[PDB]
């Protein structure tokens, strides 16, 4: 199933294309010689080049720069740099979210990251500091695009649901500044079925830019997105939340628990797994 | 400027560039442009003097004086036929370029699928058609390689490996840049061409142990092998060679 | 071994310089001395847990805390 | 040619070269056509290397003729100038043989080399 | 684009005291071997 692509030419003329699919399949299919392969009943044969990494859903691929490099973005957070020229892989690997939409720049030196989680940075390539930033709201949406991943009926399968008030606040001695819950991306908030919010932004009213970003459960933002099995792994969830009248102190709470297809052999009479 | 004859030269000493190092000088160059001295000394520094004898309160004046942390800096050099940027490198397992247009200073640090081989980016030339650098594998094993980083994007794009029995001692990029000229010790001298990307050539240097340097120059050499015209090679005994 | 310069005259030449470029990275460890990685993080992190408690569980070890193992 | 025990291997012969150079900083090697006969006659020699690409091969024929009577190894490199400038007198040997002594690590990678060389035989 | 040739002077000295001046071959001879050897051609 072709998730996206990215076309390059090939040169006052156009005198070839390699065009570049990626699939949900969690593969990165190119093609290289198109014009000549198609333009002359009866063609030669054809065959993409395989190039396999991820696991979920690549959101977006691109041709970079050159067209030595083929960058991508995917759902495990991590965005990979394909050599082309020789075998490798090089890569950068821990974004706060999902990768969810890369443009290169009009020189090669820059990339653009729309962040899933419904922000924006802009790098420098090879040098891979975000000289640009700028962030939204990142709550809960109900996204018009359904899903980049649902396609292939997942284990858990992705529906975009909203399943609780978006837990939040305003802070006394300083009105213009609110705080509220936020998992590593709405979709991998979302996925697992139920609500992961260990988060917190600061967010402005005034100006509705980005403040700042901090944790409150425990969080590996270092860590394997998936679980082996294939599924999107939960987090602990704040449900309540709320601000001090001085404005000093931040109260939070949350809760967590296995999942009932992990539980699964602690049945022993009338246990089960949601009792579990 | 008066062309010059071949057994005397009317050399004139100068004021002294006034500001000396710390420890022993690393790297020159000159801006490609404008008469202004890149010194860079072992002791992290890096010194933009502008050439004028004749200035006052001090002649050749610094404009500036540029520490970097924690590095030392052996190479330096300017890049770009407009002499746009300074990149400069030490030991550190990274390096810099230095946009003087807009004065921002990127800190490059990753050779995407290389990282493990380069351990340092100690030596480096820039073409003189100022797209691409040229970093040493410091990896020696029977033969040495340099890899090509477009300064397009700071990207491998090319690694070519020539054979020796200790790596590349030096290397010069050609006058077009389409190509460039690997003195390995041992004296092998691989010609490795860039539009190719594969070695056009092999060849000796005239029985020398060691060679240490080379560089190149010249004009009218033949254009397929990038149009410069005399190549010197440096022995370690010290013999040096003009081809 | 001897340093051409250690990194505390390197320090002073900076102080009289004029432009001083941070190549630290803004809020990581000045030094460069990292946390460092232990191997049974290294291996619980990219996947192999038979390995990963193993190396936790292994009592004879001088290093052996139940600590560890409770946090892995 | 007649340089039967030619040496090409680049390897072996950069090590040829650097074991003379270390020979050279040790005082225990002869550097001429002339010394090298002296030193063979005198037996005090271990090793004799000459040089394939003189223009009359002849001057240094002679000496394999005698270091088969009083049974020591030589052996050719390619290039002479390359071996003189390897001694470190920048006219171009054309025969260098170096000697032994009692108690030497050169006089270790002597005998290694002497192997090597019965190797390439 | 041509310059001043540069000789050894113990080449010139070689051409001339070769022979005693008297017998010496004769002028032109000698000026063809000089100026041969003064000649920018490679």
């Amino acid at each position: 199933i072709i998730s996206t692509f990215d076309i390059r030419p090939i040169i006052a003329e156009l005198q070839d294309i390699d065009v570049a699919v990626g699939g949900a399949r969690g593969a990165i299919y190119v093609y290289s010689n198109l014009l000549a392969h198609l333009h002359t009943l009866r063609v030669g044969t054809i065959q993409p080049r395989k190039y396999h990494w991820h696991r979920r859903a690549v959101h977006s691929v691109k041709w970079s720069g050159d067209g030595n490099y083929l960058i991508s973005g995917g759902y495990e957070t991590v965005l990979v740099l394909w050599q082309l020229d020789t075998g490798r892989v090089d890569f950068l690997p821990h974004l706060s979210a999902a990768i969810e939409n890369i443009v290169v720049s009009p020189k090669g030196s820059a990339y653009a990251l729309h962040l899933d989680d419904n922000s924006a940075m802009v790098l420098s390539t090879a040098e891979m500091k975000p000289s640009m930033y700028v962030s939204g709201i990142q709550s809960l949406v109900l996204g018009d695009r359904p899903s980049k991943d649902a396609l292939v009926r997942r284990v858990w399968r992705p529906i975009d649901e909203i399943a609780s008030p978006l837990v939040a606040t305003i802070s006394p001695q300083n009105p213009s500044h609110m705080f509220l819950c936020v998992g590593n991306g709405q979709q991998a908030t979302v996925g697992g079925g139920a609500t992961s919010t260990p988060l917190v932004q600061v967010f402005d009213i005034s100006s509705f830019q980005g403040v700042a970003k901090q944790a409150i459960a425990r969080t590996n933002p270092t860590d394997v997105n998936i679980t082996s099995e294939g599924v999107p792994i939960i987090e602990p969830t704040a449900t309540k939340l709320a601000f001090s009248h001085d404005g000093k102190w931040l109260a939070s709470i949350d809760e967590w628990q296995p999942p009932e297809r992990d539980t699964e052999a602690y049945l022993t009479g009338s246990k089960t797994q949601s009792d579990a | 400027r008066r062309k010059l004859r071949p057994e005397t030269i009317d050399i004139q000493r100068t004021r002294d560039i006034p500001d000396t190092h710390k420890a022993a000088i690393s790297s020159l160059a000159f801006h490609p442009r404008y008469p202004i001295l890149l010194s860079s000394s072992t002791s992290s520094i890096m010194y933009l003097h502008k050439l004028d004898a004749s200035a006052y309160p001090t002649p050749n004046p610094l404009l500036t004086s540029v520490h970097v942390k924690r590095t030392d800096l052996r190479r330096a050099a300017f890049v770009g036929p407009d002499g746009g940027e300074i990149i400069f490198a030490g030991r550190r397992r990274y390096f810099h370029c230095w946009n003087l247009s807009s004065g921002l200073v990127k800190k490059v640090s990753k050779i995407q699928g290389h990282q493990k081989e380069q351990r340092t980016m100690e030596r480096f030339r820039v073409s003189p058609c100022g797209r691409y650098m040229a970093l040493v594998a410091s990896d020696k094993k029977g033969g040495g390689m340099l890899n090509i980083i477009n300064v397009g994007t700071m990207q491998w794009i090319a690694q070519a490996r020539i054979d020796g029995r200790h790596g590349v001692a030096d290397f010069a990029w050609w006058s077009d840049g389409n190509g460039l000229t690997i003195a390995g010790r041992d004296g092998q001298v691989t010609e490795w061409s860039m539009i190719t990307r594969r070695t056009v050539g092999i060849w000796r240097d005239e029985g020398s142990i060691g060679g240490t340097v080379m560089a190149l120059g010249g004009r009218n050499g033949p254009a397929e092998l990038g149009g410069d015209r005399w190549v010197a090679i440096g022995s370690n005994s010290g013999i040096l060679n003009v081809y | 071994k001897r340093a051409a310069v250690s990194n505390k005259n390197m320090d002073l030449l900076g102080e009289s310089a004029d432009v001083i470029i941070p190549t630290a990275d803004p809020g990581t460890h000045p030094r460069g001395r990292r946390p460092k990685l232990k191997p049974w993080q290294k291996a619980f992190r990219q996947g192999r847990y038979a390995a990963a408690v193993d190396d936790v569980l292994n009592t004879t070890a001088p290093s052996y805390d139940p600590v560890i193992a409770l946090t892995l | 040619s007649a340089a039967w025990p030619k040496a090409e291997d680049p390897a072996l012969v950069q090590e040829l070269l650097d074991c003379v150079q270390q020979a050279s900083h040790y005082r225990q090697l002869k550097k001429g056509a002339n010394e090298t006969t002296k030193s063979v006659n005198r037996g005090t020699s271990e090793l004799v290397i000459l040089a394939a690409d003189t223009q009359p091969l002849s001057i240094v024929l002679h000496i394999p003729l005698i270091c088969e009577e009083k049974n020591v190894p030589y052996v050719y490199v390619p290039s002479k100038v390359a071996l003189g400038r390897a001694c470190g007198v920048s006219r171009a040997v054309i025969a260098v043989s170096l000697t032994s002594n009692e108690a030497s690590d050169l006089n270790s990678k002597i005998r290694a080399l002497r192997d090597k060389v019965e190797r390439l035989a | 684009d041509t310059h001043a040739v540069v000789v050894a002077p113990q080449r010139l000295a070689e051409i001339f005291n070769a022979a005693p001046a008297f017998a010496m071959p004769p002028i032109e001879d000698v000026f063809y071997q000089v100026a041969s050897l003064f000649s920018t051609k490679p």
